[PDB]
């Protein structure tokens, strides 16, 4: 017999991902922008909409002022992410929010009165029957199979290294890099500008983060990279313009990516990835960091780089104690893995116990308490 | 009321970007209660958007715009621009031809017509349907006849005999010949005035071609119309402009009208 089918909702700072409990893939994944008519007026089939939301907002952004409700995994304006979830309950997912319990992500160290500002929206606003809330990082490691492994996740505003042991997160052990996928977008921007490549209109503009997820990769050894690329042109690719005038970039390919390991480049003084990931391991608890090495799985879209998990690999084994089992885990999915790690929970009976009904909320929802690992 | 159908060559972005065509794009367009602006290629309504925050500048409600989607058969792709003045007017319905099927407008249109129904409170006609068509030169002589059932579905769906058909017909020169004008429906019959003749010139170019048509359907539509206002706007000649600046803003020349 079929059960009544929750959702699950990944609400990144450049996309959402929404979506059924059961399925292998978000059945939407939209940006989260929400956008207000700048002017009066109607498209042709239409009546006049008072906001867009979504692929909608971004499609004819010259005509609104654009929100961005989620900022580096937070929720900054609670309005904007009503009409988002809104948008994802009614329009995307085409179900009633009243009969589906909800499962929604949230950044480590998320605010303790933010989690509930969202425990209230989906029970006052949305009505939602059941809900539960799960941080994004957990949700990666457990779709891995496992509930034991250090995550780096770096999506589109920020990126964090997370130790769980056990099942749960370990607090202050977490490091943020405020470092991430838009950033990465803009270096490269910045980088193809120079060449005189120039990318004003929207559309040109636009077509750079296409560039960044095509042909830019990591470099195993930046250094020898950027002496191959000045001898060849093997390293050499290019690119069509929407306007059919090409682009061709060679080094750039792994010089934008590298921002992630060295923050020189976009002057960001601050430790890189490899780094951060080492000395989170190293505020664990020594037992649990032998599996923290075997188990260090990576996971958001700006995981996504050819190459990255090698030099994860490579630039930790040169740091971690001669002795360790370095183990890079980097699922072919990673786009989607807190998605899909939400989507394996929902989908256990087991979990029907944990999640917290309305009726908890008779008796109010305080929800994180937030705590250890140091 | 006075209406104008304007292509703006390439309008976009980088047009609209240019401070010294924006100004004169906006002082052209301030001259009409109702202007059409074709050839619209803005991928994310930025220009449209930059058009109207100077026009809108100390009235948010100068104007208010009609606007398509992206229309060609899967190609280069362009928009159709409705800009109105709703103190003066009124859109009541909009819609964009099709045939009975999704794909079919396409089948009769490269940029398939977009037909808006407006009150005018100030003129003889109280209800008016404009519809507005761009049509590809290759294909001008079929279009232009196919026009006429666009007409016909507008008087089924809307029960509206006044209505006004305008845009860059390319309705002349080398894409219709003297003797192609019998295979176009829409002229044939006498249930169309042509206020644009065939010896205007609507382009900014050194070509003498009368591109650019209006046409008007319907007796009290037909009897709105000012006597002798039916004319391209020369704006290079206008604004004293030189030929390099007038092309700048556009190789056509709005075709406008006045409505009593
Ligand atoms: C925004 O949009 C606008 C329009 O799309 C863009 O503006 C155009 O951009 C181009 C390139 O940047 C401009 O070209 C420069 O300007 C002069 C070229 O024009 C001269 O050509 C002839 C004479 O040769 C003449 O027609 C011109 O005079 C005007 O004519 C009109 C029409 O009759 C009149 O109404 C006006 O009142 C004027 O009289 C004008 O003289 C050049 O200066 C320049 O070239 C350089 O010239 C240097 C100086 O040497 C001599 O050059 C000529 C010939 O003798 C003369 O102009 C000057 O007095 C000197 O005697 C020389 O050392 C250099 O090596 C080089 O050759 C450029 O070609 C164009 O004019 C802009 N306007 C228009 C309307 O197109 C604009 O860029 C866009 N972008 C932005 C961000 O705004
Ligand atoms: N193949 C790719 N290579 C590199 N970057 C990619 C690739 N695929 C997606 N991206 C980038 O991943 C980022 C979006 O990833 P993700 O969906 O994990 O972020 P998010 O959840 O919106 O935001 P955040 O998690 O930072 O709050 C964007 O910068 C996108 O360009
Ligand atoms: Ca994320
Ligand atoms: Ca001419």
């Amino acid at each position: 017999e079929e059960e009544t089918t929750a959702l699950v909702c990944d609400n990144g700072s450049g996309l959402c991902k929404a979506g059924f409990a059961g399925d292998d893939a978000p059945r939407a994944v939209f940006p989260s922008i929400v956008g207000r008519p700048r002017h009066q007026g109607v498209m042709v089939g239409m009546g006049q909409k008072d906001s867009y939301v979504g692929d909608e907002a971004q499609s004819k952004r010259g005509i609104l002022t654009l929100k961005y409700p989620i900022e580096h995994g937070i929720i900054t304006n609670w309005d904007d992410m009503e009409k988002i979830w809104h948008h994802s309950f009614y329009n995307e997912l085409r179900v009633a929010p009243e009969e589906h319990p909800t499962l929604l992500t949230e950044a480590p160290l998320n605010p303790k009165a933010n989690r509930e500002k969202m425990t209230q929206i989906m029970f006052e606003t949305f009505n939602v029957p059941a809900m539960y809330v799960a941080i994004q990082a957990v949700l990666s490691l457990y779709a891995s199979g496992r509930t034991t492994g250090i995550v780096l996740d770096s999506g589109d505003g920020v990126t964090h290294n997370v130790p769980i042991y056990e099942g749960y997160a370990l607090p202050h052990a977490i490091m943020r890099l405020d470092l991430a996928g838009r950033d990465l977008t803009d270096y490269l921007m910045k980088i193809l500008t120079e060449r005189g490549y120039s990318f004003v209109t929207t559309a040109e503009r636009e077509i750079v983060r296409d560039i960044k997820e095509k042909l830019c990769y990591v470099a195993l050894d930046f250094e020898n990279e950027m002496a191959t690329a000045a001898s060849s042109s093997s390293l050499e690719k290019s690119y069509e313009l929407p306007d059919g005038q090409v682009i061709t970039i060679g080094n750039e390919r792994f010089r934008c990516p590298e921002t992630l390991f060295q923050p020189s480049f976009i002057g960001m003084e601050s430790a890189g990835i490899h780094e951060t990931t080492y000395n989170s391991i190293m505020k664990c608890d020594i037992d649990i960091r032998k599996d923290l090495y075997a188990n260090n799985v990576l996971s958001g879209g700006t995981t996504m780089y050819p190459g990255i998990a090698d030099r994860m690999q490579k630039e930790i084994t040169a740091l971690a104690p001669s002795t360790m089992k370095i183990k890079i885990i980097a699922p072919p999915e990673r786009k989607y893995s807190v998605w899909i790690g939400g989507s394996i929970l929902a989908s256990l009976s087991t979990f029907q116990q944990m999640w917290i009904s309305k009726q908890e909320y008779d008796e109010a929802g305080p929800s994180i308490v937030h705590r250890k690992c140091f | 009321l006075k209406i104008a159908a304007f292509n703006i060559r390439t309008f976009g972005e980088t047009k609209m970007s240019n401070a010294t065509l924006a100004s004169y794009i906006v002082r052209i367009v301030r001259r009409y209660d109702i202007v059409l602006i074709q050839e619209v290629r803005d991928s994310h309504l930025v220009a449209v958007g930059k058009l109207l925050d100077y026009l809108n500048q100390d009235d948010p409600n100068t104007y208010h715009y009609v606007v398509s989607e992206p229309l060609g058969r899967n190609s280069y792709k362009e928009r159709y621009l409705f800009l109105f003045r709703p103190n003066k007017v009124s859109v009541l319905d909009t819609y964009q031809y099709d045939d009975g099927c999704e794909s079919c407008g396409n089948d009769s249109f490269s940029r398939e017509p977009a037909v808006v129904k407006f009150s005018s409170h100030s003129t003889k006609v109280k209800e008016f349907a404009i519809v507005a068509l761009h049509s590809a030169p290759s294909d001008a002589v079929a279009e232009i006849n196919s026009l006429y059932d666009v007409y016909l579905d507008v008087q089924q769906k809307w029960h509206l005999n006044d209505v006004m058909l305008m845009g860059d017909f390319n309705a002349d020169c080398s894409y219709v010949t003297s003797s192609q004008w019998s295979s176009i429906r829409l002229r044939t019959s006498s249930t169309f005035q042509w206020l644009i003749p065939d010896s205007a010139d609507t382009t900014a170019t050194s070509t003498n071609c009368a591109y650019d048509r209006i046409v008007v359907a319907g007796s009290l539509l037909q009897s709105s119309v000012v006597p002798g206002s039916a004319a391209p706007f020369d704006f290079q000649a206008a604004y004293g402009l030189s030929n390099e600046m007038a092309l700048a803003i556009s190789d056509h020349y709005p075709v406008e009208v006045t409505l009593t």
